[PDB]
């Protein structure tokens, strides 16, 4: 039977996690974005007594760090936070090297192309944006866009040919040809705004959540609905596995992992159980992500703490 | 403030005025008044949902 197993946990940060980011480059370097304004490269140290150590801390952000995500080659990251600014990092020094200006509102998300050739960028201006490399705009998605906040942007890891797609705060799941920028096909249902959204490595499906508190699965090239899992009690961010088909779903405060054949689920992560002497109990679940290795996944919290579950047999 | 003088002494007249938040003109201010907060209303949400996606 595989189960999971709480290994350690890691400290350092002050306010909440927001984003966890690997990269199947280096196996032994986490980052970490917080609400401290600061960004945490890890340490880490495979031992038990600890489980690992910040490393560096990119600083320099004027208010809370929204997304982080690394490059293919492992020595860059891209950051974007609540004050607009985009950042490209230098995982050796530090040092930004191109700061990508240009939004009234906070940014959401980012993410990175397959090659690190485009960039992408959703915010709270209900603008898409396109980015060359270099620190320019490319195009921008100004209407037929979604009519509120544009809450996740993601590309697909697909080289056939080229979706990427947005889920907003307009209850929608919007897709896009990349080349184009146009509208390929809409998604409707989720009543509630949404939180999160991802594709599948085998670049087939859409994985949406929001407040409704299902997950639904969508299908990149049939454009139809699959089905819906009842998340329970509310989604923050949904993450499909690398090497397995499964879909680790963060609820407020557990995670919930099934296995999609048979659509059922595996496990409830709840962390310890002390008698909180009123109120909301636990320290909710903001994001999560699977290690490379499809053995680990590490889930950063809203208590300033980041855990880590390996699958045990 | 008006002094308006009379076979009698000097009366004193004072008009003061309240100008009706004209926005964008010019019969009275702009930027409202400090302790009015106002709050907009929107529609077109639908609670009758199936999960369709349609194509474009």
């Amino acid at each position: 039977t595989e189960q999971m197993t709480l290994r350690g946990t890691l400290k350092g940060h002050n306010g909440w996690v927001t984003q966890i980011a690997t990269t199947p480059q280096f196996p032994d370097m986490i980052l970490s974005a917080s609400r401290d304004k600061t960004i945490i490269m890890w340490k880490l140290t495979r031992d038990e007594t600890n489980y690992g150590i910040p490393q560096r801390a990119l600083r320099g952000h004027s208010h809370f760090v929204s997304d982080v995500v690394i490059s293919s080659d492992g020595q860059f990251a891209l950051s974007g936070s609540w004050d607009g600014t985009l950042r490209l990092w230098d995982l050796t020094t530090g040092t930004t090297t191109r700061r990508f200006v240009g939004h009234t509102k906070d940014v959401l998300s980012v993410a990175f192309s397959s090659d690190n050739r485009q960039i992408v960028s959703g915010s709270r201006d209900k603008t898409i944006k396109l980015w060359n490399t270099l620190g320019v705009c490319k195009y921008t998605v100004q209407d037929e866009s979604h009519s509120e906040w544009v809450s996740c942007v993601r590309f697909s890891p697909n080289s056939s040919n080229p979706i990427i797609v947005s889920c907003g705060w307009d209850k929608l799941v919007k897709v896009w040809n990349l080349a184009n920028c146009k509208l390929k096909t809409n998604h409707i249902g989720h009543t509630g705004y949404l939180n999160t959204v991802t594709v599948s490595p085998d670049g087939s499906l859409c994985a949406s959540g929001g407040k409704d508190g299902q997950a639904m699965l969508w299908d990149l090239n049939e454009g139809k609905h699959l089905y819906t899992l009842d998340g329970g009690d509310i989604i923050n961010a949904l993450c499909f596995s690398p090497n397995r088909y499964w879909l680790c779903a963060a609820t407020g405060p557990s995670i919930k992992i099934w296995d999609l054949e048979g659509k059922i689920i595996v496990d409830e992560l709840k962390q310890e159980v002390i008698s909180t002497s009123s109120k909301a109990e636990p320290p909710q679940c903001t994001s999560l992500a699977w290690s490379a290795d499809g053995q680990t996944l590490f889930a950063g919290y809203t208590d300033n703490l980041v855990r880590v579950w390996q699958v045990t047999i | 403030v008006r002094h308006v003088l009379l076979r009698q002494g000097v009366l004193g007249i004072k008009v003061k005025i309240m100008l009706p938040w004209d926005p964008s003109g010019k019969i009275g201010p702009k930027k409202p008044l400090p302790d009015h907060v106002s709050i907009v209303e929107p529609k077109d949400e639908i609670l009758p949902t199936t999960p369709i996606s349609e194509q474009k």
